[PDB]
DNA sequence: GCATGCATGCGCATGCATGCATAATGCATGCATGCGCATGCATGC
């Protein structure tokens, strides 16, 4: 697709606002030492207090709580910019960095029983116990192939959940050359990331007496794979989104709602 | 069902006319032969029999005529045994009024008129559909007796309530109903021309027995109807058009845009043209044995009186050219050319001329074109 | 694809995909309703109905409530699908349901209370009000009244707590009007549970925990003690209790909490109940 | 409602205004010249309504300027929004007619037709501000198509139970029922065209004759649509005035698609036709009706005719700005009157030419061209051709195909448009033999025969020819004879009724008179009415005295023209003498031709050719 | 110079290769849960 965007006032202004938020030169901020600690520890994500952001810039906090995905993208872009600024060498290792959230969310502090469609597409906080966990599985991101017949190597890029909706043109594994010469997959050069799924239930101590419990399903990405175990009391902060069903003609009109974690805390 | 009062009364009165006022029984006796389909009825007999019936038929010709056809069919069926497949038609001759070609207007559509004209062209004869039979391609239902009028018309809708098919049908030609067909062109005569105007041209249509007559170059009177037939490429600009009364709107993804919306509402362009259907064709002004038989006793008396006169050589010279003075030699030559000789053929395959050709050369003003004009007249 | 494209090549068949992030969503719930036992015909199985709840009608009803519902009687519409299963007798039957439109569940008073409580004679009035139909036992009635009012709980900086509720015992001969006082207490208190030893007909005295094998969820069943918080529990037949309940009630009475541990789970439940027990010789 | 959306028109106010005006209006300036057959002292339009009741014509004609004189608001509202104003006028008139004359039988109610909107502007000056407004046109009709039937009410029949319904057209579209009314079947209703109701339509093409002309503007063609009774009220070659609305229509991209073009088309919807003109003579339409109510004018003209010198007076009144050549003007007047149109079909001879063809042969330095221009501008149905500019196919008729519709097989030429009119041919020498071949038949048989592929027809070309010619050397060389100077075939020359040999005598009195007249250069209605009355009210006939005078003139002419060098005589000259005598009889308003007319015709014939001064045995003109 | 020949020129019909427009229904699979069975653990007397 050759379509590109030239100007966008909102996105550029939000990126500038986050750039000013994470400067910490004329202020008593600490995020600079946090970034230096991340570089020292080879980790690739940051946790930022929501109350701190609201104190410094209330409008940005309101927009981020009300709208998650675009603001999170702007955060990640700003992190990439400042990591490049402080030490451009370290930013080469990882594609993109991530943002965690922390602080008192207030009204959005929501129990698994009180999660509703009113909080869709926003960042929510939930307290619960872990009941089901699944095995860690790798997922392909970048694929590399070699052709012994013509001595040529090719690479294909994959982006499935990066974009909201995917199409059959993507997510196709190449196996043959343009002249039907067989290709040999080379697993060393490819790129994979880990994936896990967990389930969280409202704690029996908090649930009303005599009533059945209610649960939420969470997806854990590459960094947060081993941070949870069954039978554990945790607090999860993350986005609440709908799940796109696969292609079909007739739809009943009922989506599946899945919480995508950004921060997992052992209370 | 719903019936028509005027049609029933016209049927009853026309049956009374055919049974009471009998030449028409004698003509129905001839109607047995397979080459005859039409009954010829004199209109003065209708006028004498019932002025009310005559006025009703004149003011309601198109609406009543098919029912008179059924009455005639019942009459011939009662009088004789004829297979039900054959059809029959009615004709009228002696209208007491004439109408000029330009006097034909939209108010006269459907009534009985009589005009005069000159034939210019005749097309070949073809069979045509009258009432068709169709088979539905989805539910295999048979639909019979669909009227074609003046266009190839399919059934409006499949008669099965659940099917509702209006686009896919097959035609079974074996069960269908046919009629002969021929097209002719006529032109307005010179005597009817107004100032600085080109003669008007009209199309005439002949069905079944009347197809034979009206050869090219004739100067004939027609009696029939004036009927409207649709046309295609008349409107380069949008005009009057049809649509459906149902209050139906589109849905997202199937919005009634231009082409799809026009096709969904069944929009058709209302374009039309004027066409004349003829039921009676006559000469404007009317095998030696046949010619002798055609002439009446008084005409034959006149012919015989002319035959045995020597002055026929002289008097014919003066009769055709009364005003031209002298030049009797040219008059005699022109008469001899008019009568002509006898053509013959030889045994070797050659042919010999039987016609005569005449040339006139003269000084100016010697009445040279008067002979040409007199022979043309 | 409804786009005018002349000169351009055209889109294929069935080219549409649903975008999930650009949709408006609302809450959805289904309920199961049973015929009232008060009106079920004799010797006939009860009938059932399915209810649809949208938006703000959700979570307004808890299972076990007696409700009156106003709605629209409808059928499901998911296309003209073919019948399934090995039984195909029924022809042209659409599952029916009810679309719920309305639900009903079956400071001057403060001025009056403040005016009343200021009197010095309120003690006698309250003592008289406590079961006036019962002869004698004025001291017993006053003890029941102060039971109903209850004490005050006090947490401490060390994290230790001290009980703020009152526990009473009544031992006596049969026919001494003990059960009637317990029933009056159960009715009088804003929250009250009346039980015997060994629990009740279909409810235990203490809570229990199980694990659902199909979908792994830790379910807890409400007991007679857990179902009450800040209420009064009247207990007949104190002698018939089983061993497990007898051991648990020690902690329930002392520290007002119950502790249950099973494979992969450890939980502590709150039970802040006043105890009013009766027993025989 | 007080006002109509997009306008300021009130219905009741305009209705009352029109009803009052139909009773109140009186104009003193309109004398008996145009207030014809009406008592002027009485209101005019009420008298018109009374005359309508007398005759029963369902149509009334209203002049706009009278309404403007009564008030300006009504005039402006009628011009701006004809659609909201005219229907009110119809009912306003109908109520008055039915109240004053109850139970008068009519087939339909009264419809009002405005006329004479004051606009003297070039049509190219029209602007979008004037879309859907009332305008006037003065022009000539060249093409009229056949009638088109257009539907107004559709007839539907139920195919299942024979139930029949009628649907009236609304907003130009017909909505056919999708469900029956007695069996409730869907889509069982079929449309039958012949049972429906239709109306007539006609398309006309008109050639503009603007009063104001910019620099370098080509001629214009205007498309008009005429409906109902207005059909067949005009014929090609007629010069008319038209009043109608100005429209705009979109054009389809191609016939098979419904897309329309952005640039709109244009046309004019005719409402009113007028034939009267204050500069040209009366047409044949008004002559065929009894509209000579002006008995005062009739008496005045009949008294004038008895005066002796009126003939010369007419020759004086034919052209005020033209010189002493009285013989030429007398010949042109006799041409205007024309001979009697006898009927000879019973004889079998064919048509007999009853008109007058004249030739003027002279040097270019004369006034024959001005005479042709004046005759062209004076008489309706006039055409002008010049030399090689026209071709043989340009005259008569030519094969065409419509640029708007499929076909228009034949289209008339210059000569046919001149039917019952005058054709002026200039530079007759330069015309090729191909066109002279056509002229040979046109000038005598009054008919044309065309035989081409699929086109065999005979047309009427009853025209009168005024031809101009020059000497071969552009000088009248006296050494050469008349025939050598003219250089035309005798067959073509014999058909001319009069031949005028313009010659320069170089007389001093002529020079003085012409110089004085030309430097000094630095009743028409009575003449028009007299010419129309004489042309439409009298049939000349002659007695035996005129017969013998004509025979004597013929033999004398044959004796004189026998000698070579001069133009010889032929029997057609006798018929020319007859036609001139009949025209002179018409001039005197006499049904009987006297010997005076024959003698005058002989005198004109002798003087036109200058045979008196010409030397009979050498063919050389002398002075 | 006038009479004739004629190479150029224009508009509307059909024939033929490419190109354009259309367009839901039936069958299969995995998740939830009842019903019969044998082992085994825990609880009395
Ligand atoms: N012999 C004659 N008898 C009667 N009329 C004649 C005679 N000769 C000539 N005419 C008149 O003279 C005219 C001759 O013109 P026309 O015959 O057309 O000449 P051409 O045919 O040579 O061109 C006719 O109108 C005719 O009436
Ligand atoms: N003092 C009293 N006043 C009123 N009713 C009494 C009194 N003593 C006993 N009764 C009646 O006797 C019955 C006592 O039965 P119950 O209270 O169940 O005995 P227990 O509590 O010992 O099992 C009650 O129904 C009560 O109506
Ligand atoms: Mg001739
Ligand atoms: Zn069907
Ligand atoms: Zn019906």
């Amino acid at each position: 697709a050759g379509t590109v965007v030239l100007d966008d006032v909102e996105l550029r202004e939000a990126q500038r606002d986050y750039l000013d938020f994470l400067d910490d030169e004329e202020d008593q901020g600490i995020y600079q030492s946090k970034v230096r600690e991340l570089i020292s520890d080879n980790q690739y994500r940051l946790i930022v207090n929501v109350n701190d952001l609201r104190r410094k810039n209330e409008k940005r906090a309101n927009r981020l709580l009300n709208n998650a995905f675009e603001e999170l993208v702007a955060f990640q872009r700003a992190l990439k910019d400042f990591v490049a600024s402080i030490d451009a060498t370290y930013a080469k290792q990882y594609e993109e960095f991530y943002v965690g959230l922390e602080g008192s969310f207030g009204s959005k502090h929501v129990s698994p029983r009180t999660l509703t469609s009113c909080f869709l597409s926003c960042v929510v906080c939930v307290e619960g116990i872990v009941t089901k966990c699944s095995l860690v599985r790798p997922k392909v991101v970048r694929s590399v192939h070699y052709c012994p017949a013509t001595k040529k190597t090719i690479e294909r890029r994959y982006s499935d959940l990066t974009t909201l909706v995917a199409f059959p043109s993507s997510s196709v594994y190449p196996t043959k050359d343009e002249e039907n010469n067989p290709l040999e997959t080379e697993y060393g050069l490819s790129v994979y990331k880990d994936h896990q799924t967990i389930t969280i239930q409202e704690m029996p101590e908090k649930a009303p007496a005599g009533q059945l419990p209610r649960s939420v399903d969470v997806i854990l990405d590459d960094d947060l794979v081993d941070k949870a175990k069954p039978g554990d009391r945790v607090q999860v902060v993350g986005t609440y989104r709908c799940l796109p069903g696969k292609k079909g003609g007739y739809t009943s009109g009922t989506f599946r709602t899945v919480l995508i974690a950004c921060n997992v805390k052992q209370m | 069902e719903v019936r028509d009062e005027v049609a029933e009364k016209c049927q009853k009165l026309f049956l009374d006319f055919l049974e009471e006022f009998i030449k028409y029984l004698q003509l129905a006796e001839e109607l047995i032969r397979p080459e005859r389909n039409t009954l010829v009825v004199s209109f003065v007999d209708l006028e004498q029999f019932n002025q009310q019936l005559s006025t009703t038929i004149q003011e309601e010709f198109y609406r009543v005529y098919p029912y008179l056809c059924r009455a005639l069919k019942t009459f011939v069926k009662d009088r004789k045994e004829i297979p039900l497949a054959k059809d029959f038609y009615v004709a009228f001759q002696d209208l007491p009024t004439r109408h000029k070609i330009r006097e034909l207007t939209s108010s006269r559509i459907g009534l009985l008129t009589r005009i005069s004209g000159q034939v210019v062209r005749t097309h070949p004869v073809h069979p045509e559909l009258v009432s068709g039979t169709f088979l539905c391609l989805d539910c295999q239902t048979v639909i019979r007796d669909v009227e074609q009028q003046f266009k190839y018309t399919q059934p409006n809708i499949c008669r099965n309530p659940v099917c509702a098919n209006r686009r896919r049908f097959l035609l079974d030609t074996n069960k269908s109903r046919f009629v002969d067909f021929q097209k002719v062109r006529i032109q307005e005569t010179q005597a009817e021309l107004p100032r600085g105007s080109i003669p008007r041209s009209l199309e005439v249509i002949l069905r079944a027995e009347a197809v034979e007559s009206a050869q090219a170059g004739d100067k004939c009177d027609f009696t029939g109807t004036l009927i409207v037939v649709p046309d295609v490429s008349k409107l380069s600009t949008p005009g009057a058009r049809a649509e459906t009364n149902s209050r139906v709107s589109g849905v997202d993804g199937y919005e009634t845009e231009g082409i799809r919306g026009l096709r969904a509402l069944g929009v058709r362009d209302l374009s039309y043209r004027l066409v004349f259907l003829a039921c009676c064709v006559a000469p404007t002004n009317p095998t030696a044995e046949s010619i002798k038989n055609q002439m009446t006793v008084k005409e034959w008396e006149k012919v015989f009186e002319m035959s045995q006169d020597k002055n026929l050589y002289h008097n014919l010279c003066t009769s055709l050219f009364p005003t031209i003075h002298g030049n009797d030699e040219v008059k005699r030559g022109v008469l001899l050319m008019l009568f002509g000789g006898v053509p013959k053929t030889t045994g070797e395959g050659t042919s010999l001329r039987g016609d005569i050709n005449v040339c006139i050369v003269g000084d100016p003003s010697t009445a040279k074109s008067q002979f040409l004009k007199h022979v043309e007249e | 694809c409804n786009t005018d494209q002349a000169g351009r090549p055209k889109c294929p068949l069935d080219p549409y995909f649903i975008m999930p992030d650009k949709c408006k969503c609302v809450d959805f719930q289904t309920l199961k309703l049973q015929e009232l036992p008060d009106a079920v015909p004799h010797g006939e199985m009860p009938r059932h109905m399915q209810l649809y709840c949208d938006r703000y009608l959700c979570d307004k009803v808890v299972p076990g409530n007696r409700v009156t519902i106003m709605g629209i009687y409808s059928i499901k519409k998911f296309g003209l699908t073919t019948s399934r299963g090995r039984d195909r007798v029924g022809v042209g039957i659409r599952s029916s349901y009810i679309r719920v439109l309305g639900i009903q569940v079956d400071p001057q008073e403060e001025e009056e209370f403040r005016r009343l409580a200021a009197l010095p004679n309120v003690y006698e009035v309250i003592s008289k009000s406590i079961a006036p139909s019962i002869f004698g036992g004025t001291d017993m009635k006053k003890a029941i009244a102060c039971l109903l009012f209850g004490g005050s709980r006090k947490r401490l900086p060390d994290g230790l707590t001290r009980r703020g509720d009152i526990n009473l015992l009544m031992l006596g001969d049969p026919g001494t009007a003990k059960s009637q006082l317990l029933k009056f207490v159960e009715k009088c208190s804003p929250i009250g549970v009346y039980t015997s030893g060994k629990g009740s007909s279909a409810a235990g005295l203490t809570a229990s925990v199980m694990r659902d094998p199909s979908s792994r969820n830790f379910i807890m069943e409400g007991g007679a003690m857990v179902l009450a918080d800040g209420g009064v529990v009247c207990i007949d037949e104190f002698d018939k209790m089983r061993e497990d309940d007898r051991v648990a009630i020690h902690e329930a009475m002392e520290q007002q909490t119950i502790s249950i541990a099973k494979a992969g789970i450890t939980t502590t439940l709150n039970s802040r109940c006043s105890v009013l027990a009766a027993a025989n010789s | 409602k007080l006002v109509i959306w997009g306008t300021d028109v009130n219905v009741a106010a305009c209705k009352e205004n029109f009803q009052r005006f139909l009773q109140r209006f009186i104009d003193p300036l309109a004398k008996e010249e145009e207030n014809v057959g009406i008592d002027i002292t009485e209101p005019l339009y009420m008298q018109r309504l009374g005359e309508i009741n007398v005759i029963g014509e369902p149509f009334l004609n209203v002049n706009c300027e009278h309404i403007k004189s009564f008030d300006k608001n009504l005039y402006r509202q009628l011009i701006s929004y004809p659609q909201e104003v005219i229907p009110t006028f119809d009912m306003a008139v109908n109520e008055i007619f039915f109240d004053r004359y109850p139970d008068s039988i009519l087939e339909h109610q009264i419809q009002v037709r405005p006329f004479n909107a004051l606009k003297t502007k070039n049509m190219r000056n029209l602007n979008p501000e004037d879309i859907d407004q009332l305008i006037t046109i003065s022009g000539m009709v060249i093409r009229t198509s056949q009638l088109i039937p257009e539907m107004q009410e559709a007839f539907f029949q139920c195919q299942v139970c024979a139930h029949t319904t009628r649907v009236e057209m609304d907003r130009g579209r017909i909505a056919e029922p999708s469900v029956c009314g007695r069996c409730h079947t869907t889509h069982s209703m079929a449309l039958i065209h012949n049972r429906s109701l239709f109306s007539d339509k006609q398309m006309i093409k008109l050639q503009e004759s603007p009063e104001d002309m910019p620099a370098g503007q080509t001629p214009h063609t205007v498309i008009l649509f005429a409906h109902n009774d207005l059909v067949d009220k005009v014929q090609p070659g007629d010069r008319v005035n038209v009043t109608g609305i100005y429209r705009a229509v979109p054009i389809r991209v191609n016939p098979r698609v419904s897309n329309v073009k952005s640039v709109y088309k244009t046309h004019i919807d005719v409402i009113h036709y007028r034939k009267t003109d204050a500069k040209r003579l009366h047409g044949l339409d008004e002559e065929a009706e009894q509209k000579l109510f002006s008995e005062k004018r009739v008496e005045l003209l009949k008294e004038l005719s008895r005066k002796p010198d009126i003939y010369e007076r007419l020759a004086s009144a034919l052209a005020p700005s033209i010189y002493e050549h009285e013989d030429i003007k007398k010949g042109i007047l006799l041409q205007l009157f024309g001979g009697t149109r006898k009927d000879f079909s019973h004889t079998g001879r064919g048509k007999f030419r009853a008109e007058i063809n004249i030739l003027l042969c002279g040097d270019p330095g004369t006034s024959k061209s001005q005479l042709l221009q004046y005759v062209y501008n004076l008489v309706p149905r006039g055409q002008y051709t010049s030399g090689k500019g026209s071709s043989a196919v340009g005259l008569t008729a030519y094969v065409m195909k419509d640029p708007e519709t499929r076909q228009l097989v034949l289209q008339t030429g210059a000569l046919v448009l001149s039917d019952n009119g005058i054709c002026c041919i200039d530079e007759f020498d330069k015309m090729n033999e191909s066109t002279r071949s056509v002229l040979h038949e046109v000038m005598e048989q009054q008919t044309l025969s065309i035989a081409k592929a699929g086109i065999i027809c005979q047309l009427n070309a009853r025209t009168s020819v005024l031809a101009a010619a020059n000497p071969i050397e552009s000088q009248w060389n006296p050494k050469k004879t008349t025939i050598e100077n003219i250089q035309l075939p005798h067959t073509l020359l014999s058909r001319f009724d009069l031949i005028f040999l313009m010659l320069d005598p170089q007389d001093e009195a002529y020079d003085r008179r012409l110089a004085h007249h030309l430097v000094a250069l630095y009743d028409m209605a009575v003449l028009k009415d007299y010419i129309a009355y004489a042309h439409s009210t009298i049939m000349p006939r002659l007695s035996e005295e005129a017969s013998q005078a004509l025979i004597e003139a013929y033999v004398d002419m044959r004796k004189i023209g026998s000698s070579r060098g001069m133009v010889s005589a032929y029997p057609r000259q006798l018929e020319s003498l007859i036609r001139l005598a009949e025209a002179h009889a018409k001039v005197r308003l006499s049904n009987k031709v006297e010997a005076i007319d024959v003698e005058e015709a002989k005198r004109l014939h002798r003087e036109a050719l200058k045979q008196s001064a010409t030397d009979p045995r050498t063919g050389i003109v002398d002075i």
